[PDB]
């Protein structure tokens, strides 16, 4: 990019619905990076004292100058992110001061920055609308529900594991399963191997795959799931 | 994004805008692209039809109102039939009561009064369909640009649709050309074909993708579809 | 009145009001029925939680819509009354309007058609009641058993159950019963209904109510003493076999 | 608890209304318009910002006329401004039916005052985020009124609204002190275009178009019409000469 | 849960938040007004505050005339005042048409109070942010003053007061009635009660008013009128000469 | 929890936007429009062997020359057919003719926009838009055989070969290279069942599928179980050949 003389995106955006494997993409980049990776918990920034959370922000950006070419990651930024307004709680001003230090340490007076910043949460609605504004974030990628062609590769990457009978077409299994999160797709292959124990089978067959459709999906339809449950709150 | 007030049209934003009105403008921006222009004695509209498959058909983006006037479709397709029905009733109401043809200038205020009642009251919604009103009366040829926000302004020509504002540069440099062309419908339509060609990105103009309608003094409103526009390609 | 729409599509494409209404049936009494050649039988259970219920003044679980056709509901016993009353008015209305006695197919499309209105009408909630409409069409001896789901979908079934422990009885009706070869006698239809209720009622007598429907406008409800006669013969052929 | 600003009828704990305050902010985001009151009538002026060269000159009417002698000009959202004029036209038409002679200026303000206030009482509808300036020649003297989004109004010897409301209203105080006894209707036409150019410093980044309409008993004799011919070009050269 | 402060409903503390927030909206204009009852009539005096020179003082009035026998004085925002003014005139004229004669002051304050409660008890509308104070002389009780409120509770007072300094005005006027042990002013002429209320108004508010700084309503028997700028200035000159 | 008219930053509505995804939750309806006729088919999708094949009917008849099919949730399909049959037969009363297939589609697609709360100017009461997809087929004396699709979005497209429901992606891509303008009526029947054999979960027979047709003379016709069984035996010869 130095030939064209452009500015690479400093921040990124990954939210999506819960259960799409967003944290898998965070650990996949750290493998190819071969450098320092930092994963920050949304409840780690807020400490047991008032004002210590402002120090927690400077702890992260201080190592950016010490350790060059690293990656910082924030998990569940909703419990961090501000714009909670004021009225009626009286204590909401302690959380927003963490972002005011986070925004200042990110975009300050002196435009100090080197590495890439990753914001990740399952609640895009409660986030600060100023936080979603560009210049602290450029690339915005929101995960969606894999289609018939998208869910096909989910069972193919899991076909190399476990035991798969020769001649079984996984395109019919993903087609009977409706649109859902990726976390429930891996549960199908996990439960498919569990039918052979009770049903007295050698390896997982096509008959045991159809039972997982009415078990992993149709049987678990009562709560204990997202599957586009929370769009906003 | 996707914050503040998404709920209703009767609640004002803290910045002095309306999100529901701004969201309705995004339907035209991402909708089907179309251009248009007019001369003293004539007016020409050009539309680019789309579809979801190669084996499917192409819906008409121009609905005939009366013999002397018509409109164009952009943004939301199904909401066009609602405003087209209320517009054709007003055209026939003037013929059965005042026995006069509805003027283009007065036709813009009629559709503006229909869309303002849904924005100012709960339960209704502004129609996100774009409308280009052309016609000829004793005053002359007139063209209007309809928006969900209620903006009605007479223009020589404009473009509404996907990447349609990128085709307005050709209309500005040629602004002094087509306005002096009177009684030449062949060379006047070619001015609109070269305008939409600047907005072409993936594919180009074909037989079924080109829809041209012309209205004038000696030539009434006529929709040219299929191979009728093959000579102007 | 109240114009706010309760039914809202879920982002998956389902409906919360329709999906959660289906569980009112699964928590209700089990309603199972079968049809033979010339006869059809509709069984139902009763809740054993409370006692001292007078049988004579208690409304039957199987309501009579007309002479040649009846209705057997399940799930909520409250919203079921609205469907029964409006179906009986249409029975006299269709008899008055077209001068024809109502059939089983028309009555099912009406009951299912009313449920489809509340799902599409703003300000109301769908029924959590699943009804089983069975009977004999005029000048027709072939029994018609149609299932009415709370979602508004109707279908024909030779042997089908609704309510709690449905998956247990459905597996029982797909093995010991054959759709291509139904029983040709009424006694075999009654014994099959009792066996289907043994996996739910769990050794009870006054909690079992079976209504036998016969052609030519004949409706005979089995009393408490007549049901126990079939239970005695089945229990002797069960543990001993 | 939060939510004081969600609905309309909900009152803030400080004694204000958020839906009313946010409607006033939308007034300053539109094109500016001013007005001048004279002895025999009033003078209206509006500056329409031209977007591109595709705009056909003088085909956009900013000042809408109600009945005959009652002019109306608004700065704000287009549909909210046209709805008050369309509603005010039905009030002036329904008045002349029963009450014969046309409605005067101070009486017409009560029609829009109660109509806009009815929108703030219910959460079913929203108030008007546009400031309408209406006036004309009534039966006795003349009057000028500016309708605020809150519904509050009084008699205005001068009116300023829009993006240039700050610099335009300051020039109205100089005109009052210049002619404290009275101001002719012909002189106010050139003074109306001069104040617009003085308030154009904020809007100078885009193209402008001058539209002036006045009404009095000296020339039109109870008729509210626009300015056409050499009279409009004369006010342009006189106002731009001092620049 | 947290919606108790939004729409009017029973609160966990046994109060009404929207009703309490309505009193804060009556002082938005910050205008002090007092009225004393003369022997044969009743006089009312309200502050006239014109913020801008562009406003015509003759057109700006906070005192509305409901009928010839009934005056009305409102302290609060004018848009909510004119909405209740046009509504009170409709119900006052309905009494003369339906019941044949003129409505007294206590009944008009009673009907508007029950109407103001409709703005409260109903959850889809909001209460008025103004306080209607009616000044009239009846044929039985004679001079009387009834003060309404957004809660819808009307009550009669001897000397009514309003504004942020109301506490200083009520306390200053209380010492006059308690010392003389009289329920009304013994001055027979309506000119004496005007100068009497101005003396106690200046000392309590600590401000010397001018001709355009006051609006003095006068309600006589079967007649009501508002003093102009010349009549108000004439009373102020006679006070400085005599006292 | 919000209004049904609420717009999205994507430029589209809420509600109906989800109804488009609800089509894949049901069966798969496939049809092909040829010059000799339009062959339509559906999938009964019997969850139990005790379900009657003649019970579930996903292909209704609006007119003798005009017929359609339903897919997805069938609760909203019955309400549309009641008006579709009404608007077509009532048009016969006024104009003494058969309404065009394209003209009838415009009247049916207007029912998807009727959702709203407290509509002003008229009385329109709908809680939720129709979440059912309808393939409108027929024949006229002007344009010829036409096959449309009624979308919950309110629009419509004229397809030569269309596959809706769960086969809107895999089964729809096969229709691109398998369709030709010279395709006859007899060869189109085996072409539909060729895809229905692969996309069906269980084995293909007369009880698991019901196909219909629309011609110029006989008009709308439903294939009998004997006629359908003859096409299944001929399908096996077309699959394994060389």
């Amino acid at each position: 990019f130095a030939t064209l003389g452009i500015d690479p995106p400093k921040g990124i955006l990954l939210y999506g619905p819960p259960g799409t494997g967003k944290t898998l993409c965070a650990r996949a980049v750290a493998n190819r990076t071969d450098a320092t990776f930092i994963r920050v918990i949304g409840s780690e920034l807020v400490q047991k004292y008032v004002g210590e959370g402002a120090r927690m922000v400077r702890e992260l950006f201080e190592m950016a100058r010490t350790k060059k070419a690293c990656i910082i990651f924030f998990d569940e930024i909703d419990a961090v992110g501000g714009a909670r307004f004021d009225d009626g709680a009286g204590g909401d001003n302690e959380v927003q001061r963490t972002m005011l230090e986070l925004i200042t340490q990110l975009d300050g007076f002196d435009p100090r920055g080197n590495i890439k910043v990753m914001f990740a949460t399952n609640r895009p609605n409660t986030l600060d609308p100023a936080l979603l504004r560009p210049g602290r974030i450029d690339r915005k990628v929101e995960f969606s529900l894999p289609d018939l062609e998208g869910r096909a590769n989910i069972f193919r990457i899991h076909s190399k594991s476990m035991s798969v009978e020769r001649g079984i077409r996984w395109e019919l299994i993903s087609r009977l399963c409706p649109n859902s999160t990726g976390a429930e797709l891996r549960s199908v292959c996990t439960e498919a191997g569990m039918f052979a124990i009770r049903a007295r089978r050698k390896v997982a067959t096509e008959k045991d795959f159809l039972k997982a459709v009415d078990k992993v999906i149709s049987g678990y339809k009562k709560f204990s799931s997202t599957s586009r449950y929370m769009q906003y709150n | 994004f996707r914050n503040n007030y998404d709920g209703d049209t009767v609640t004002f934003s803290p910045t002095g805008r309306l999100f529901q009105v701004e969201y309705a403008l995004e339907a035209i921006k991402q909708g089907s692209v179309t251009v248009g222009l007019r001369s003293n004695t004539h007016a020409v509209l050009v539309a680019l039809k789309r579809n979801a498959d190669e084996l499917s058909s192409y819906q008409k983006k121009i609905i005939k109102c009366d013999e002397h006037m018509g409109l164009s479709l952009a943004g939301l397709a199904p909401d066009a039939r609602v405003l087209s029905n209320y517009l054709r009733q007003q055209c026939n109401y003037s013929s059965l009561v005042f026995n006069r043809k509805l003027a283009v200038e007065r036709a813009g205020h009629l559709l503006c009064d229909k869309a303002q009642k849904n924005t100012q009251s709960y339960g209704g919604r502004p129609y996100g369909v774009g409308l280009l009103i052309i016609g000829y009366d004793k005053s002359g040829a007139h063209l209007l640009e309809f928006q969900p926000s209620g903006n009605v302004t007479e223009l020589y020509g404009t473009a509404i649709g996907a990447r349609s504002q990128g085709a307005k540069t050709y209309l500005e440099r040629t602004l002094d050309t087509f306005i002096k062309i009177d009684g030449n419908p062949d060379e006047l339509i070619k001015a609109g074909v070269e305008a939409i060609s600047q907005s072409l990105r993936d594919e180009s103009l074909t037989v079924d993708n080109l829809s041209i309608a012309i209205v004038g003094k000696d030539t009434p409103f006529t929709i040219y579809d299929g191979e009728a526009v093959a000579k102007y390609i | 009145g109240y114009d706010r729409a309760l039914s809202i599509f879920s982002p998956d494409g389902h409906i919360f009001q329709v999906e959660y209404a289906l569980e009112a049936v699964k928590r209700g009494t089990c309603a199972v029925g079968v049809k033979g050649k010339n006869c059809v039988v509709l069984g139902c259970e009763r809740r054993s939680t409370l006692k001292l219920q007078d049988t004579r003044i208690t409304p039957s679980k199987v309501s009579k819509i007309d002479s040649h056709v009846v209705l057997s509901f399940s799930g909520l016993n409250a919203d079921s009354r609205i469907l029964i009353e409006k179906a009986r008015v249409e029975a006299q209305s269709h008899r008055l309007t077209l001068e024809d006695p109502v059939t089983v197919e028309y009555l099912t499309r009406y009951v299912a058609g009313v449920q489809q209105r509340y799902t599409q009408s703003g300000g109301v909630r769908p029924f959590g009641v699943s009804t089983l409409i069975a009977g004999f069409d005029p000048r027709d001896d072939e029994p018609k058993l149609y299932q009415t789901e709370p979602s508004g979908i109707y279908s024909s079934w030779s042997a089908q159950t609704i309510g709690r422990n449905s998956k247990t009885v459905r597996e029982f009706l797909e093995k010991n019963y054959d759709r291509k070869e139904p029983p040709a006698t009424v006694e075999e239809c009654v014994k099959l209904t009792v066996r289907s209720l043994l996996e739910v009622v769990q050794t009870g007598a006054k909690n079992i109510e079976i209504t036998v429907v016969k052609p030519d406008s004949d409706i005979v409800a089995l009393s408490s003493e007549e049901i126990n006669q079939y239970v005695t013969q089945i229990e002797q052929e069960k543990q001993e076999q | 608890g939060t939510g004081y600003d969600l609905s309309n009828s909900v009152f803030s704990p400080d004694g204000r209304n958020f839906q009313v305050e946010y409607a006033v902010k939308a007034v300053e985001n539109g094109t500016t318009s001013i007005g001048i009151k004279c002895n025999d009538g009033v003078v209206f002026a509006v500056e329409k910002l031209i977007t591109s060269k595709l705009l056909v000159p003088q085909k956009n009417v900013k000042i809408q006329v109600v009945d005959r002698h009652i002019g109306c000009v608004y700065s704000g959202l287009i549909p909210d401004g046209r709805h008050l004029v369309n509603r005010g036209r039905e009030e002036a038409a329904s008045f002349k039916k029963l009450y014969k002679t046309p409605i005067p200026i101070p009486a017409f303000a009560d029609r829009l005052g109660q109509y806009v206030q009815a929108h703030t009482l219910y959460n079913s509808v929203r108030p008007f985020g546009v400031s309408t300036i209406f006036g004309g020649v009534d039966k006795n003297g003349a009057h000028l009124y500016m309708l605020e989004p809150s519904g509050s109004y009084w008699g205005y010897k001068g009116a300023a609204t829009g993006k240039g409301r700050q610099s335009a209203k300051a020039e109205l105080e100089k005109l009052v002190d210049h002619h404290p006894e009275g101001l002719s209707a012909r002189e106010a036409v050139k003074q109306a275009a001069k104040i617009i150019y003085l308030a154009h410093e904020d809007n100078k980044e885009k193209d402008f178009e001058l539209e002036i309409s006045w009404c009095s008993l000296s020339e039109t004799n109870g008729l509210h019409k626009f300015v056409k011919g050499d009279l409009l070009q004369e006010a342009i050269d006189f106002a731009q000469k001092e620049i | 849960a947290g919606y108790d402060r939004h729409i009017t409903i029973f609160s966990p503390e046994g109060r009404l938040y929207q009703v309490e927030y309505a009193f804060k909206a009556t002082n938005q204009t910050n205008i002090n007004s007092l009225a004393v009852r003369g022997k044969d009539c009743t006089v009312v005096i309200s502050q006239k505050k014109v913020p801008d020179k562009l406003l015509d003082p003759t057109t700006v009035s906070y005192i509305f005339c409901i009928s010839r026998t009934i005056g009305m004085v409102v302290n609060g925002p004018i848009p909510d005042a004119r909405n209740a003014a046009l509504r009170a005139k409709a119900e006052a004229a309905e009494f003369r048409y339906k019941y044949g004669y003129d409505m007294p002051c206590d009944v008009l304050a009673k009907r508007m109070a029950n109407l103001s409660q409709i703005y409260t008890q109903r959850a889809y509308m909001r209460p008025l942010g103004v306080i209607l104070t009616f000044v009239s002389v009846d044929e039985e009780l004679g001079p009387s003053i009834y003060k309404t409120d957004p809660a819808g509770y009307y009550v009669g007072y001897k000397a009514t007061a309003t504004g942020p300094k109301q506490q200083e005005i009520t306390t200053n006027l209380e010492n006059h009635f308690k010392k003389s042990k009289i329920d009304h002013i013994n001055e027979e002429s309506w000119e004496k009660v005007v100068e009497f209320a101005i003396t106690h108004m200046i000392d309590a508010l600590g401000t010397e008013f001018s001709k355009n700084d006051l609006e003095v309503g006068v309600a006589t028997k079967d007649k009501f009128f508002t003093l102009s700028a010349e009549n108000i200035e004439e009373r102020l000159v006679a006070i400085a000469e005599q006292d | 929890d919000r209004g049904v008219s609420t717009f999205s930053p994507e430029g589209r509505l809420f509600q109906v936007e989800y109804s488009l995804e609800a089509i894949k939750l049901g069966s798969t309806a496939i049809g092909i429009a040829t010059k000799e006729g339009v062959v339509l088919g559906v999938e009964k999708r019997a969850t139990s062997p005790l379900l009657e094949s003649d019970s579930i009917e996903k292909i209704v008849e609006i007119d003798r020359h005009i017929g359609c099919a339903m897919s997805g949730l069938t609760a909203d399909a019955r309400s549309m057919i009641e008006h579709a049959r009404t608007a077509a037969v009532t048009h016969n009363l006024y104009y003494d003719e058969d309404i065009n297939v394209e003209s009838l589609t415009q009247s049916v697609c207007d029912l998807a926009l009727r959702f709203g709360e407290g509509a002003s100017g008229e009385e329109r009461l709908m809680s939720r838009p129709f979440g059912v997809a309808l393939l409108i087929a027929g024949h006229d004396a002007d344009d010829g055989y036409q096959l449309f699709h009624a979308e919950p979005s309110g629009t419509f497209y004229r397809y030569n070969a269309k596959a809706i429901g769960s086969g809107s992606e895999g089964a729809q891509a096969e229709l691109l290279n398998e369709w030709h303008s010279s395709l006859t009526l007899k060869e189109a029947e085996l072409l539909v069942l060729k895809i229905l054999k692969q996309v069906m979960e269980e084995k293909l027979d007369e009880n698991n599928a019901q196909l219909s047709c629309i011609t110029k003379q006989d008009g709308f016709k439903i294939y009998d179980n004997e006629k359908t069984a003859e096409l299944i035996k001929e399908l096996k010869e077309k699959e394994a050949a060389e």
